[PDB]
RNA sequence: AGUGGUAAUGCGCACUUGCCAGGUAACAAAUCAAUCCUCCCACGGUGAGCUUUCUUUUCACCAUAAUCCACCUUGGGCCUUUUUACUUCGCGUUGUUCGGAGCGGGGGCUCAAGAUUGAAAAAUGCAGCUCUUACUGUCAUUGUUGUGAGUUCUGCGCAUUAAAGCAAAAACCUGGGGUGU
RNA sequence: CCCAACUGCAGACCGUACUCAUCACCGCAUCAGGUCCCCAAGCAUAGAAUGCUCUGGUACAUAGAGAAAGGUACACUCAGGGAAGUCGGCAAAAUAGAUGCGUAAGUUCGCAAGAAGCAUUGGCUCUGAGGGCAAAAAAUUGCCAACUCAGAACUGCUUACGGCGGGGAAUCCAACUGUAUAAUUAAAACAUAGGUUUGU
RNA sequence: GCAAAGAUCUAACGGAGAUAUACUCAACAUGCAACGUUGGAUACUGGAGCGGGGAAGGAUUUCGUGCCAACGGCACUCGUACACGAGUUGUUCGGAAACUGAGCACAACGUUAUAUCGUUUUGUUAGGAAAGUGAAGGUGUGUCGGCGGAGCUGUUCGACUUGAAAAGGGGCAACAGAGAACCUGGGAUUAUAUUCCAAAAAGAAAUUGCAUGUGGGA
RNA sequence: CGGGGAAACCCAGGUGGAGGCCUGUAGCGAUGCUGACGUGCAAAUCGCUCGUAUGAUUUGGGUAUCGGAGCGAAAGACUCA
């Protein structure tokens, strides 16, 4: 795994052809912005949740939104 | 053990498909003589030592 | 450790002080309490058990005032500033609930953070 | 699932206690040899570990001269001091000679 | 509840090469995962004295494969193979003894 | 098994671009760095071999 | 058998696990890619 | 067509199995420190047990895999500076030492073990439970201390008694030359 | 054509069950014999001794009834005497941990030696000694952890778990540690270091 | 005789294995003794274990269902018995591909009436011509560079066609030495699992071999 | 590191951890009971007792030497009862 540090290079890996899905994790403190690509699942964390929203409508409409839930195992 | 050649494991297989018993079908032919398996092999009888 | 005990301090063992003060804990007997087993006259002797049975620098029953006892709300609620363990609570309940039989009955639970609520076994 | 049988150390911590405050370790109660239950080397690597941190404390503080230090260290290695207050006694001296000759 | 472990791949011996620590997982399990082999380090020449070189690091095969270069060697000459006091001593050797040289062979031609 | 020390002297290839690394058996008072000379010309000197 | 799989059945493996049985044949474990689905070329083969 | 630093050496600087030279692989007692882990404490949460009498109690659990990013503790090697450092000396180990062939002190370079921050990673695991059956949902907990005791991973070798001195090779690494020129 | 960060595609072969033993192997057998490696808890204690216990495992090894003699035992005891037994103290008994004091002849000076011998030991309630860290004669002021040893008063014993040398005076032999007749001989036999000789 | 390794008791359920009866007769004195499972009880092993995994050896003894003629020296409704039907999943684990060791002995040579004999690692076969690999060039092709007027000359680097230097044939022998890119979660089995899980792969990686495009050199 | 001595050197404490050293597990053996058993659990075993247990030590796998031959710290021992 990688970290992503600014937002400018984030949008540079959703942009990317093998970014298959976008995991979308809502922690208490912060929102996580995890990038399923071919080799590294890279992340970019935004603290402040107005970002995080307007961070999340910036993401492109060709990558998958996911957002990260607990299944459970009745439902996997 | 985990280890044992192919070609060992292949004799085995052969002696594993022939410890069976006679089918009841034989045993009803015009001139039968096979009443039952006489090569059946067991495992703490007889060892094959492959 | 850096003082060797001795065994007429066993007399008066010191309990531990918060900085802070003001450390409340919650027994929730709603559930039991619209049945009528928790009544006027149980109630009672089970404010009373904790008042006299809940111990302080090792002797028990002189609460003085650094723990107190309180009932309303058809809850009761502990509020101490010393330093209590909330297992302690539930042990002395338990004690409680033996002597009058009823631990076959009722089993306290935590609901949460210095809170226990009273329910029956399903 | 039952829970597992109940293996208590009760009686232990009690005894802890009681051991902790000098009982049940007499001459009566003793198994194994002085050295085998304490060596006289872990004693001795604690003493003098004891005497070479007091003494490098004493230079960084500037109690003593380098010297006296160089003096008390040889003299540390040589069972000359029974312990950290028999060497801070013996520098109490060695300083109040020089105050004197001063 | 006190764990006990088992050996996990398919060699059961406590050689050097198979050593093992013990680890908790996430799933609160006790296993035995294998210790990887260490390389003692780059060396200066046996007979020069064999000792670690400075700026070099200790990587075992396949780390010191695919590692930069620069984490194996130094800028100086001969970096990676003498250390600096073995090269100060070459480049004082070279230049001295082949100034005798000439020193010597001049006095011959002189003559 | 045998009680001599051993002595490892390096000597240049007399026709090729490499180096020889004999072994040979050790007299007393050769060190390490010490100057061999083998040949007719060789000093008479210890360590040294030399026609008889 | 990947390449029998296709001309077969005409269906793409994404996996295939094998092992020999102790009776000596071998058995293979074939996944098939989502795309295809393993209860219809089933049916389609007759095992059902 | 590499480059910085007085230096130890730093930086993401092309090709090299024509050739040559080194290194890794590669081995080693004891003492003392001791890793991951194990066991004990201390404090605190969760559940259970005992409860005629006592017991702020007894028991259980309180978990974080590889792989990566960023970069103060100990140990070793080294550099620079001050060396008027050893005249009836100093630094260090439990221990057999060490120093003008450069000790100690100041400031540094580097290597090895670990801290620590973060990505992974809570979305997992564990325990109890609300609701009401569906191997259903809701929800609560989800730990830190220890100059404690073990623990050969490691520090650790030109490294053991020795008339005992402790395999090799493949594979890989770096350089010297040379090519680019 | 060669480097960097990616990316796309593909990663072939054999082994994989179970066992590893008081039932899975060898011993004719589900035989008290034999068979290499790893992980290894708590208390007592010097402890991988020995005893008991949480986890895991087990109640499987023909059973029931049940004081004959005579047996076998990884079972005991016995008044008075104490080796009178016997080829022979065989067997059994005995000594016993730790601590202080103390210990002969002989000797290759290393030992002999735990020589031989005396004495103490429980439980309780205490008192000293043995440290770490932090704070500007700091020779004090705070906080705190792990234990060990020693000394007192009081109070006890029916000498009371396990484990754990009997000792001394002499002769013969071999210097010693070792080896060695698997299945009747472990020795004084063999080896050994040391000494000598021979061939080259 | 079936006596070393301490040991079993109780209720219920299951089972044909019972509470099994001419007269007389309320029950005892006329169906005994033995089984498996579950819950309780009691005890043992006591971490150098009747614990959990492997090598050698064994080779289906593993698993489920059924079954009780023989066998498990007593017994069985039980079974490592019998019958039927199943189970072993790998780019990374072990081996091989692909290292050397104590060693072996194919070739070669020699010997022997006879090769079914001897030599064959002290760097190393053999009176012994055992290298088919190839620096650099010359000569064409492909990717570049510079010059002057898309071409021309010269040039760098890969493909095709002159010959430096490389002595000492080919192989085996380690599943504990060397080497070796994966490791957690799972509600994933009747039985396999660092081997199975499929788009939110529960997932997170690491490594080879080819390619394509981008960036930069040629 | 103390104490003596003109010197040579001697006497005292500590540190350290040597040894085909000692007690003693596992391991490797096998002394006595001339114990048990002796149609055995066993064509050599069992119990207690006993030797040794850092070394000339014990042990896995691999490899090398054999039938008038091999190997043997030597008993004519061992070379698949
Ligand atoms: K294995
Ligand atoms: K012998
Ligand atoms: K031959
Ligand atoms: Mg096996
Ligand atoms: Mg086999
Ligand atoms: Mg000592
Ligand atoms: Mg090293
Ligand atoms: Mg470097
Ligand atoms: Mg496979
Ligand atoms: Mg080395
Ligand atoms: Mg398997
Ligand atoms: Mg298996
Ligand atoms: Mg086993
Ligand atoms: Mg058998
Ligand atoms: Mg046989
Ligand atoms: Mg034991
Ligand atoms: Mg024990
Ligand atoms: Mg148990
Ligand atoms: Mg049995
Ligand atoms: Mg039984
Ligand atoms: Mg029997
Ligand atoms: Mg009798
Ligand atoms: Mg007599
Ligand atoms: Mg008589
Ligand atoms: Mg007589
Ligand atoms: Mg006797
Ligand atoms: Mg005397
Ligand atoms: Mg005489
Ligand atoms: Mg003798
Ligand atoms: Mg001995
Ligand atoms: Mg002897
Ligand atoms: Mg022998
Ligand atoms: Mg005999
Ligand atoms: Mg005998
Ligand atoms: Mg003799
Ligand atoms: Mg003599
Ligand atoms: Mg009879
Ligand atoms: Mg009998
Ligand atoms: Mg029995
Ligand atoms: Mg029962
Ligand atoms: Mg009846
Ligand atoms: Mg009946
Ligand atoms: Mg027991
Ligand atoms: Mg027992
Ligand atoms: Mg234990
Ligand atoms: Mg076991
Ligand atoms: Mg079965
Ligand atoms: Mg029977
Ligand atoms: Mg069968
Ligand atoms: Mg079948
Ligand atoms: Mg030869
Ligand atoms: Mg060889
Ligand atoms: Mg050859
Ligand atoms: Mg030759
Ligand atoms: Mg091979
Ligand atoms: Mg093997
Ligand atoms: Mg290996
Ligand atoms: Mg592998
Ligand atoms: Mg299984
Ligand atoms: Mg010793
Ligand atoms: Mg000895
Ligand atoms: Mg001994
Ligand atoms: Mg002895
Ligand atoms: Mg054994
Ligand atoms: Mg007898
Ligand atoms: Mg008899
Ligand atoms: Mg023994
Ligand atoms: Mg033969
Ligand atoms: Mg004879
Ligand atoms: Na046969
Ligand atoms: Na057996
Ligand atoms: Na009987």
């Amino acid at each position: 795994p990688r970290e992503i540090k600014t937002l400018k290079e984030f949008l540079a890996i959703c942009s990317r052809k093998d970014a298959r899905c976008v995991k979308v994790k809502h922690n208490p403190s912060a929102t996580k912005f995890k990038v399923r690509c071919s080799r590294y699942l890279y992340t970019l964390v935004v603290n402040d949740k107005k970002k995080a929203d307007k961070i999340e409508r910036s993401i492109h409409p060709s990558v998958k939104k996911i957002a990260v839930t607990a299944r459970s195992h009745a439902k996997t | 053990g985990r280890f044992k050649p192919l070609a060992v494991k292949k004799k085995y297989a052969k002696k594993m498909n022939q410890n069976k018993p006679v089918p009841y079908w034989i045993r009803l032919r015009t001139g039968n003589r096979i009443k039952w398996n006489e090569k059946r092999r067991h495992w703490r009888r007889t060892k094959l030592n492959y | 450790v850096a003082v060797r005990a001795k065994v007429g301090s066993r007399s008066y063992v010191r309990q531990k002080q918060l900085a802070k003060g003001k450390k409340v804990f919650k027994i929730d007997c709603s559930i039991p309490a619209a049945d009528g087993i928790f009544s006027e006259d149980v109630l009672g002797n089970f404010e009373q058990f904790f008042q006299d049975n809940t111990k302080l620098n090792g002797r028990k029953g002189k609460l003085s005032d650094k723990v107190r006892l309180s009932m309303n709300d058809n809850v009761l609620t502990i509020s101490t500033t010393m330093a209590y363990r909330k297992k302690y609570f539930k042990y002395l309940t338990k004690k409680f609930l033996k002597k009058k039989d009823l631990r076959d009955w009722i089993r306290i639970l935590a609901t949460g953070k210095g809170t226990y609520q009273l329910k029956y076994f399903n | 699932r039952k829970p597992v049988k109940v293996h208590s150390r009760a009686r232990w911590r009690k005894m802890k206690e009681a051991k902790d405050m000098g009982r049940h370790n007499g001459v009566g109660r003793r198994e194994g040899s002085r050295e085998a239950r304490m060596p006289s080397k872990e004693l001795w690597m604690r003493r003098l570990r004891i005497l070479r941190r007091l003494l490098r404390k004493y230079r960084a503080d500037k109690k003593i001269d380098r010297h006296v230090y160089r003096d008390l260290y040889m003299r540390a290695k040589g069972n000359v001091f029974r312990n950290k207050r028999n060497l801070v006694e013996h520098i109490h001296k060695i300083k109040n000679e020089k105050k004197k000759e001063r | 509840s006190c764990p006990r472990v088992q050996y996990r791949r398919r060699m059961h011996y406590a050689t050097r090469g198979n050593r093992m620590k013990m680890v908790r997982t996430p799933g609160n399990k006790l296993v035995m995962q294998k210790r990887a082999k260490r390389s003692q380090g780059i060396h200066t020449p046996w007979v020069l004295g064999h000792k670690r070189l400075g700026g070099t690091k200790a990587l075992r095969h396949i780390d010191a494969r695919l590692a930069s270069r620069h984490e194996k060697s130094v800028s100086r000459a001969y970096g990676g193979v003498l250390s600096h006091d073995q090269v100060r001593d070459r480049v004082v050797r070279a230049f001295l003894v082949e100034e005798q040289r000439i020193v010597k062979q001049a006095l011959k031609e002189h003559s | 098994g045998r009680g001599a020390a051993l002595a490892r002297v390096e000597f240049r290839h007399p026709y090729k671009f490499r180096r020889v690394k004999e072994l040979m058996v050790a007299p007393e008072g050769m060190f390490t760095g010490q100057s061999v000379f083998c040949g007719q010309k060789a000093p008479l000197a210890i360590g040294n071999v030399l026609p008889l | 058998i990947k390449k029998a799989m296709r001309k077969l059945y005409q269906v793409k493996a994404v996996k295939v696990n094998t092992l020999i049985r102790p009776d000596g044949l071998k058995k293979a474990y074939i996944r098939l890619s989502a795309a295809h689905d393993a209860l219809d070329t089933a049916n389609k083969i007759g095992l059902v």
